[PDB]
């Protein structure tokens, strides 16, 4: 009933080092989510090539990849 | 006699594919490229 | 502030406190409105078995057989016996869950209403400002325990059709009585001549069934509420605090 | 430290000289037992190893074993002895007339390693001490460069008695420190040595786990690989720090059958395939090295594939690799999606049409070919987690 | 040259087809999975 009574002075303590936490992991998550979208953008031109190529003699075609969201 | 110029880099772009999902690693585990292993060539310059 | 934190510990605490309370009345019967509804289930289920295999016809039954098999139109006599665990047993399940529904929703509303009563919830709202999820959790929860009970009371249900040893007696009824009525007995294809065995299939399903259902909803049905609420509540509640 | 732990004989020598791109561990099948190396990197000027050898007690325990399974343990008092040597050494000389060859079979085997253990133990029998492991270096045994010591060390005589290598090298996969480690197979008749490899891996001084796996030829794990699968996954605290990885894959790509035994397989266990992978040491072993051929040298047939190029009957025998090459593009057919119409005929030989399509496309046709190895990205793999 | 001819291209795009199968599904799997997590500083932040 004590050890968590003094919350309030711990989070002036970690209030130092929690601003390079926050902005170094979203940076982390911006780099991956941006890295895959870059992925996608490889996958999405090969992809209507070939079908449109295919075009040409039958209607078989793959999926596109277009408003994720 | 249906040789086509998309026909040209068509199949280059499958080769980028086959790269794209080589380099996923757990993607590797569950697909076994055996199926076109067989098939562009067989199409492309094809064999009867 | 140093102290404005140990109330809400102790709010936690307390919170845990009313609701184990209140769910332990259950599983012994002290909560009064509990038990009378709960009789009230059995009751029904033992009045829709005796009323359900008193009507009982073969007129019933055969028309079934036909419906299942869209491209034969010509059912043996021994499938007339088939068509009847299912009709029997299918009908029986669909009482429980309608009346499964009936019970764990009366009950919910039963605590959400005396729930805001209580200083426990009451004092919340005068320092957290909102319900905080208890009335979300609550309803999600109450999602959850529906569907468990259903899945497990369907179970049970699919173990009647098994015959058991009890379902054949020599004395009681006797499966090759067919045999006279075919032996230059039902002269065309029709089944019609069947109805005069009515009477005797009647009795013999009510052999077969009665100590099967009595067994469940007596015995078993019971354990299964009182241990499923308390599994699940629970720990929903201790996750609240 | 990583840890490569292999079944004897299954390519874990082969593999390693495939993963550094250097034929430093010589790739002598059966004759790597009780083998470990260590690489870390140093300036190109500070390359240097250590040799250790085998007891007596050992050569004959060694010997003993090898002369047990080849039926000529009788007539053999001691290898002390020229004569009990003699009568098992001319006689192993006559094994080799009897078995028509060394590596014709496992009894055969035992024959070669027996007579090339034998002619290693007299050859340098004046390097080796009795008991105490004897410690030597390139200035104690004059050797001016690592080539010159890998020569003598590439000798089946000297290679069958070396026991500890500790090798220094500047390469960049290295640079960060990383060390490889080469243990000896787990099936050795040596059961105290494989028990502490057994040790040494589960040991908490080791920071990654390669486990190599036979089945993608022999079909199935054997009651050693269940049973470190077994350790492993009782073990959580080893668990998250192991990688699987399958070798000979080149079998897959010629048969159906053990395809779908091996996508099956793979399938049913492996849950975490992040940590999967599959490769061939035989066929990239060799990919990279023929980089460094031209057409002057064949490209490799006149260095470094000369030696296998002579046949038995004078005609020249196709390389395994030339041999797995000419398959490769006909029977495999990843060029087939590639920018490569190589096409194989029967107008000319192995090694000629090996001269003739390297001729015709070149080097750019073994880049292909070492990418889809796909042993490059498994240097990346374990580089990136460690 | 009229009916098998033809086929044997549509056989190449049916038995391409299980490879596409899995790597759009790992892709919009892994990026709307990483969409969910905030990205203001403040919000993130007062998730910590």
């Amino acid at each position: 009933q004590i050890i968590l009574e003094q919350y309030d002075v711990a989070r002036k303590y970690r209030e130092q080092t929690l601003e390079q936490d926050a902005e170094e992991k979203i940076a982390r998550n911006s780099r991956l989510q941006s890295e895959i979208k870059q992925k996608i953008d490889l996958y999405q031109t090969s992809i209507v090539s070939i079908n449109e190529c295919l075009k040409a003699m039958q209607i078989f075609e793959q999926l596109p990849v277009i408003t994720e969201s | 006699s249906k040789i086509a110029p998309q026909c040209q880099n068509l199949r280059e772009q499958v080769n980028q594919l086959i790269e794209l999902l080589r380099q996923e690693p757990t993607l590797r585990s569950q697909q076994d490229t055996s199926i076109v292993e067989t098939a562009l060539g067989k199409a492309l310059s094809p064999r009867f | 502030l140093t102290l404005l934190n140990q109330e809400m510990q102790n709010l936690g605490i307390e919170f845990k406190k009313y609701m184990s309370a209140q769910i332990n009345d259950v599983v012994i019967g002290n909560d009064r409105e509990f038990d009378q509804d709960f009789t009230k289930l059995k009751a029904r289920m033992v009045a829709r078995l005796d009323e359900l295999l008193k009507t009982f016809s073969v007129m019933n039954a055969y028309k079934r057989a036909t419906e299942s098999h869209p491209r034969n139109s010509t059912a043996p006599f021994i499938a007339v016996l088939v068509e009847a665990l299912y009709y029997l047993a299918n009908e029986l399940e669909d009482a429980f869950i309608e009346a499964i529904h009936e019970l764990v929703k009366n009950f919910f509303q039963r605590l959400g209403d005396r729930l805001r009563k209580v200083d426990c919830y009451h004092q919340v709202y005068r320092l957290v400002g909102n319900d905080g999820g208890i009335e979300q959790l609550l309803r999600r929860a109450e999602e959850d325990i529906t569907k468990a009970l259903v899945n497990e009371a369907r179970t049970e249900c699919d173990r009647y059709v098994r015959e058991s040893p009890r379902f054949y007696d020599e004395g009681t009824f006797s499966i090759y009585q067919f045999r006279q009525t075919l032996q230059q007995t039902s002269q065309g294809y029709d089944a019609q001549a069947i109805v005069e065995a009515e009477p005797a299939i009647k009795e013999l399903l009510k052999l077969d069934f009665e100590p099967k259902v009595f067994n469940t909803v007596r015995k078993n049905f019971r354990q299964t509420v009182n241990n499923t609420l308390k599994t699940h509540l629970l720990p929903m509640a201790e996750e609240q605090a | 430290e990583i840890v490569f732990a292999g079944a004897f004989s299954a390519g874990k020598s082969m593999l390693i000289n495939a993963l550094l791109e250097r034929e430093l561990l010589y790739s002598a099948e059966g004759h790597a037992t009780g083998t470990e190396c260590h690489i870390e990197y140093a300036n190109a000027n500070e390359e240097r190893v250590v040799l250790t050898f085998l007891s007596e007690a050992e050569i004959r325990q060694q010997a003993l074993i090898l002369a047990k399974y080849l039926n000529v343990n009788v007539g053999d008092l001691n290898i002390n002895q020229p004569e009990a040597v003699k009568v098992v050494s001319q006689y192993c000389q006559k094994i080799i007339a009897e078995e028509g060859g060394e590596n014709k079979s496992e009894r055969a085997k035992q024959a070669n390693a027996l007579h090339l253990l034998l002619i290693g133990f007299e050859q340098n029998r004046e390097r080796i001490n009795t008991v105490q492991n004897s410690t030597y270096s390139m200035d104690q045994l004059n050797f001016s460069s690592l080539a010159e010591a890998a020569g003598y060390a590439r000798r089946g005589a000297n290679s069958a008695v070396l026991k500890r290598l500790d090798y220094f090298c500047n390469h960049s996969l290295l640079k960060d420190g990383n060390v490889l480690v080469d243990l000896p197979g787990i099936d050795a008749p040596v059961k105290e040595d494989a028990e502490r490899a057994y040790r040494k891996i589960e040991s908490p001084d080791t920071s990654a786990v390669i486990c190599v796996l036979k089945p993608a030829a022999a079909g199935d794990m054997s009651a050693e690989e269940t049973q470190l699968l077994e350790r492993i996954s009782k073990n959580h605290g080893i668990r998250d720090r192991v990688f699987y990885v399958f070798n000979r894959i080149d079998d897959t790509w010629y048969n159906t059958q053990l395809r779908q035994r091996l996508e099956g397989l793979i399938q049913s266990q492996f849950r975490d395939n992040s940590r999967v992978y599959k490769t061939s040491g035989l066929l990239g072993f060799y990919g990279s090295q023929v980089k460094q051929t031209n057409s002057s040298t064949r490209f490799g047939l006149d260095s470094i594939f000369a030696t296998t190029i002579k046949g038995f009957d004078g005609e020249e025998e196709t390389p395994q690799f030339v041999s797995e090459f000419n398959n490769y593009c006909a029977n495999s057919g990843k060029l087939l999606s590639t920018a490569f119409r190589v096409s194989v005929n029967g107008y000319e030989t192995s090694n000629e049409n090996y001269v003739r399509i390297l001729s015709e496309w070149g080097i750019p046709l073994v880049d292909q070919l070492i990418h889809d190895s796909g042993i490059e990205s498994f240097r990346s793999g374990i580089g990136l987690y460690l | 040259a009229e009916e098998k001819y033809p086929e044997l291209f549509a056989t190449l795009a049916n038995d391409l087809q299980p490879l596409c199968i899995a790597l759009r599904q790992f892709y919009l799997e892994n990026y709307r999975q990483l969409d969910s997590q905030p990205r203001e500083i403040a919000a993130m932040k007062a998730q910590e």
